[PDB]
RNA sequence: GACUCAACACGGGGAAACUCACUAGUUUAAGACAUUGGAUGGUGAUGCAUGGCCGUUUUUAGUUCGUGAAUGAUUUGUCUGGUUAAUUCCGAUAACGAACGAGAUCUUAACCUGCUAAUUAGCGGCGAGUACACUGUACUUGCUGCUUCUUAGAGGAACAUUGUGUGUCUAACACAAGGAAGUUUAAGGCAACAACAGGUCUGUGAUGUCCUUAGAUGAACUAGGCUGCACGCGUGCUACACUGAUAUAUAUAACGAGUAAAAUAUGCUUGCAUACUUUUCCUCCGCCGAAAGGCGUAGGUAAUCUUUAUCAAUAUAUAUCGUGAUGGGGAUAGAUUAUUGCAAUUAUUAAUCUUGAACGAGGAAUGCCUAGUAAGCAUGAUUCAUCAGAUUGUGCUGACUACGUCCCUGCCCUUUGUACACA
């Protein structure tokens, strides 16, 4: 099962909007991140997404992601 | 225990511009070059002011091909 | 193989080979005589 | 007031300035504190494969830790080691009276 | 009055505090006689006997013993009680016989002043042993 | 409440994190300082947390990995760095080049002092590797330092 | 022999002046005499130490524990059955392993130390927490002392 | 999954994600394979 | 994987659950992108595709350039000879002059600068003495003259130094002495020119190419194997004993290294959810039990607490025996108690008792060895939840000797012969 919820994908959206720099780590067994009160099991598959899509880009690093929000990102994930 | 071509320019190049200052004293000759050089190296220019006694002892007996 | 017993100079090692004993047997007759290893008294 | 540090060069700088501070101000300063250097030693092996002579090297750092005691203000001893500090080393503080 | 010194061969290290007094020379409780072996007891006496009892019996000497091997303990002592009783000489007992106690000490031996610099050197790789290799096959 | 010892092994591995961090972002310029652009780089650190021989190496691995003759690149890089002033530099590039035999060129040019605490002191090292069509490529930079004064210099006026 | 010349000045102030063994060995002659202490029977099919794993076959070793108990515990101001354990080691030769120390066992010295305790030599304070010799142990101690003294003296 | 805090299976190296040949001195959990170079970028000199 | 040096206590490889590339099995989509198409990952192969790294030739002494000179590959310099830490120098020299390697350079220890001072150390003094000497001693409790002593912040000291000698009287080495430092004072690290088709793509999201992907070569979970043995071969530990086996007491160090979890109560019915300190290192103590270990605590994120005014042993001395495979020797198995680990069975580790193998110093053969070094004896660190019989470091007991050579073997140079050049 494991469906993500709307709830969860809105409120990432809107963390990434409100601070524009995250860091989404390469763990995924880790239960909590330490400053995203949510499973971090429920962001690298739609980190990835967005960088699939070429909306994000990632320098990307061993046990690091260092994700920075592209300008052309923002208008497109607004809604 | 010998040396190399380093210390033997160097002898070289020393004594033909303070000769005068150079005495046939161990000690003074060490301290002479002291200040004479400018090497870094206290073993070495300990070893260098040695080879400058040893070549001024040389000296005033015969002909020393320098100076 | 040992062969000594303990029925019938004080050095341990020289009344060994003269009385054809042990030792420790040897040591019990100096102590019984006179009334790990010391010098010579 | 204790630093420490890895370099011996910047200790021996701040130590002096701490020094010339000292007798500047003209406080309750005691003499200067000489900690013995400690050394922290590692092992490691070359040959990231098993294959050739298995040799090893050694590792050692450094560590350069002093100490000094002032009769001052607090706030202008440390103003003083802020502006002439290097942020490589670290400093902590400690008062005396008499 | 009293004098400090120091003496130092292998690891171990000795201190000896000479002071005046009337022959009180302590190794800090146990006394020179009860260490136990008679033979280090022997080079414990030896510098004594070259000096002298009197001139010891104004002199009450501290012996601290901290550590270290047998015969470097002894030896370090030896230093320390030579360094002692050349600098309480030259300081305040007497200045004429110091000189004849150095001639005779340089005279008899030499360690006995400076010690030697021998020490264990750190053993390097390839063997067990400090200058050995492991066993080789083909 | 922390050890001195771990402290500082936690400031290495820190300072090491922030290296390679500078290895991978910093690429369209120098060396142009450090912070103890910038405001996304410190946001960055602050929400994790919470001449120069690598300039030079980092145009000629630029300038190899643009396809452009290895032989000139190599030249024209040289020249730059006997222009900015070292004694000498030695280039080393190593891998595939043209042919499945691995093969390796050198440069001699300069002192090239090559052993020695001395030498360690007065020269650096620069060492990266290149991503090419049959595989990687790796380029060796040496550069010594102008010389306090190396003590096999001797000369008196 | 177990005699030796003395050039220096003595004071027979205490048991630091005296021979450690021969001390223990008359010190433990004289609580035999005296019986101030039991055996004690349950410490007759014990050995004295795991690395010792034997008997001691000298039929007084309890003894010879009680009187170096007491002199160690003069010789240092605070220490415990730890350090008696660390003093007291002894090997463990584990078969074909190679031979390694191994400290004493630590329930006798525990029962010496109530034995002491009951006694009196000893007391315990929360200041200076290492086993310390009471002051009228201190002055029992200095009087047998200074009385072996003068017995091996003349 | 049982992940437990104790054993092999407790932490992984932090570059080379492996957490084989893991050197635990000073809690440093980093493995040496990347040490061997890493050894002069963490500032920890080899001199003899 | 690796097979002569240059593999076989190596892959830091001392594997009880994935772990781990293996086996018997079961699960998950966790296949991003626009049913369907379509991609990451891989301890999958290829070190004969590589990079980096390393081990060798090779810890030696060789390598190269500018100019000049002698159809050409090329030669010279880069050498007859003397010395050596070495093409290291002198020296004759179609060579002259240069660069690398050597050299040099530094940490340790070693003496001094009565320099520099005292925190977490020492030397001192006195407030009281515990008992004795006599007209302080061993030990405490409190403050502070002082910092050679515990330590380093720098510098110097050592340079065949001096003289008696060896030398083409130049380059060198010997004897004796001052001196801690006279083979560079010794142990270390950097290791050129260039190569092996030497090892590693199982260390990496470093790496090309080929291969797998839903019944995964991705990941996760249970169990098993790497530990099984007809046997053979390397590194080691214990011994074959009287300088020995066993107990008792004395004198003893340094490098060390050290802080996303317990328990409680509430509700439901021991387990789950919820909240409070941190239980998640070494530990002194007081006991419990020989012991293992446990209980409640002192100390410390650290010269303060472990612990270090001290952690070991070979010794030292007295006692049992007294060289009879014995009491030596401790393989083997049985009986067990405690900790480590949700798991010890293939008995992890372990206090105890019992069990009692070969072994009388080892054939052909073989390795290491020049002074705190051989050899013997111990001890800290590494990986560790637990476990060294491994490696590295530390310390102790301080030996038998050479003080040079090519006879064996392994390299270097010169000459010469080649029908070899993957030599």
């Amino acid at each position: 099962y494991s469906y993500i919820p709307k709830q969860n994908k809105k409120l990432i959206y809107e963390y990434l909007f409100k601070e524009g720099v995250i860091v989404v780590e390469k763990d995924a067994k880790i239960p909590r991140h330490p400053h995203l009160n949510v499973p971090n099991l429920h962001i690298m598959m739609t980190l990835k997404s967005l960088k699939s899509r070429n909306y994000v880009e990632e320098k990307y690093n061993w046990k690091h992601q260092y994700f920075i929000l592209n300008n052309e990102g923002i208008e497109y994930l607004r809604e | 225990r010998v040396r190399t071509k380093t210390i033997k320019r160097a002898a070289r190049q020393i004594v033909e511009k303070y000769y005068a200052k150079l005495t046939l004293d161990f000690q003074i000759n060490k301290k002479i070059t002291e200040e004479v050089a400018i090497i870094p190296s206290k073993r070495m220019k300990n070893k260098v002011a040695g080879f400058v006694t040893h070549l001024m002892k040389r000296i005033q007996k015969g002909p020393v091909r320098g100076i | 193989k040992l062969n000594h017993a303990v029925f019938i100079v004080i050095t341990p090692s020289a009344i060994a080979e003269k009385y054809k004993v042990n030792l420790s047997v040897a040591r019990a007759v100096i102590n019984h005589l006179a009334d790990s290893q010391k010098l010579y008294t | 007031i204790a630093l420490t540090s890895k370099n011996l060069r910047a200790i021996e700088k701040v130590c002096s300035d701490i020094m010339k501070g000292a007798k500047e101000k003209n406080l309750n300063v005691s003499g200067p504190v000489r900690l013995p250097v400690k050394t922290l030693r590692i092992t490691t092996r070359k040959s990231p494969c098993g294959e050739g002579t298995n040799t090893w090297d050694r590792f050692e750092l450094r560590i350069y830790k002093r100490l000094i005691d002032l009769y001052s203000q607090c706030e202008v001893v440390t103003q003083m080691t802020s502006i002439n500090i290097d942020p490589v080393v670290e400093v902590e503080v400690i008062i005396t009276d008499s | 009055k009293r004098v400090q010194t120091f003496g130092k061969k292998k690891t171990a290290v000795a201190v000896a505090t000479v002071t005046n007094g009337k022959g009180l020379i302590k190794l800090n409780g146990k006394n020179l006689d009860l260490v136990e072996p008679y033979i280090l007891k022997t080079k414990v006496y030896e510098p004594l006997w070259l000096i002298g009892s009197g001139k010891l019996k104004n002199l009450d000497i501290r012996i601290r013993v901290k550590g270290g091997g047998q015969t470097s303990q002894i030896y370090a002592i030896r230093q320390a009680i030579g360094k002692g009783i050349i600098s309480y000489y030259q300081k305040y007992v007497d200045e004429s016989t110091k000189k004849e106690l150095k001639d005779v000490l340089l005279r008899y031996d030499r360690s006995l002043l400076v010690g030697d610099t021998r020490r264990c050197e750190p053993k390097k790789f390839g063997g067990k042993g400090a200058r050995a290799r492991y066993q080789k096959s083909y | 409440p922390i050890s001195k010892k771990r402290k500082f092994i936690n400031d290495g591995v820190f300072q090491a994190e922030l290296n390679e961090f500078l290895a991978r972002i910093l690429a369209e310029d120098g060396y142009s300082g450090v912070e103890v652009r910038i405001r996304e780089l410190t946001s960055l650190v602050q929400k994790r947390f919470f001449l120069c021989a690598m300039a030079q190496a980092e145009s000629l691995r630029y300038k190899l990995l643009k396809g452009l003759a290895v032989r000139r690149a190599c030249y024209g890089v040289l020249r730059h760095i006997m222009e900015s002033g070292a004694k000498g530099c030695e280039v080393i590039v190593s891998g595939k080049l043209r042919a499945q035999r691995a093969k390796s060129m050198k440069f001699r040019d300069g002192y090239l002092i090559s052993t020695g605490e001395p030498s360690k002191r007065f020269v650096n090292t620069a060492t990266r590797s290149a991503q090419l069509k049959q595989g990687v490529l790796g380029i060796k930079v040496k550069i010594m330092l102008p010389t306090s004064i190396l003590p096999d210099n001797i000369s008196v006026l | 022999r177990l005699l030796e010349p003395v050039p220096f000045v003595k004071t027979n102030n205490c048991i630091k002046d005296v021979d450690a063994d021969l001390f223990i060995r008359s010190y433990a002659t004289h609580l035999k005499l005296h019986n101030k202490i039991t055996y004690p029977k349950w410490c007759t099919f014990v050995k004295t130490g795991k690395g010792r794993k034997l008997a001691p076959l000298n039929e007084d070793w309890y003894f010879i524990r009680a009187s170096s108990i007491l002199r160690r515990l003069y010789l240092h101001p605070d220490i415990g059955v730890g350090f008696l354990r660390r003093q007291f080691s002894s090997k463990q030769r584990r078969g074909v392993a190679p031979n390694h120390t191994s400290l004493a066992s630590g329930k006798i010295l525990r029962s010496i130390l109530q034995q002491l305790e009951n006694l009196g030599y000893v007391e315990q304070n929360p200041k200076k927490k290492g086993r310390r010799l009471t002051t009228k142990g201190e002055n029992a101690i200095n009087n047998f002392a200074r009385y072996i003294n003068k017995k091996v003296y003349n | 999954v049982h992940p437990k805090k104790y054993g092999q299976g407790s932490r992984q190296c932090r570059v080379c994600s492996n957490k084989h040949a893991i050197i635990r001195k000073y809690n440093i959990n980093i493995c040496r394979q990347c040490f061997r170079e890493r050894a002069d970028i963490i500032g920890f000199k080899k001199y003899r």
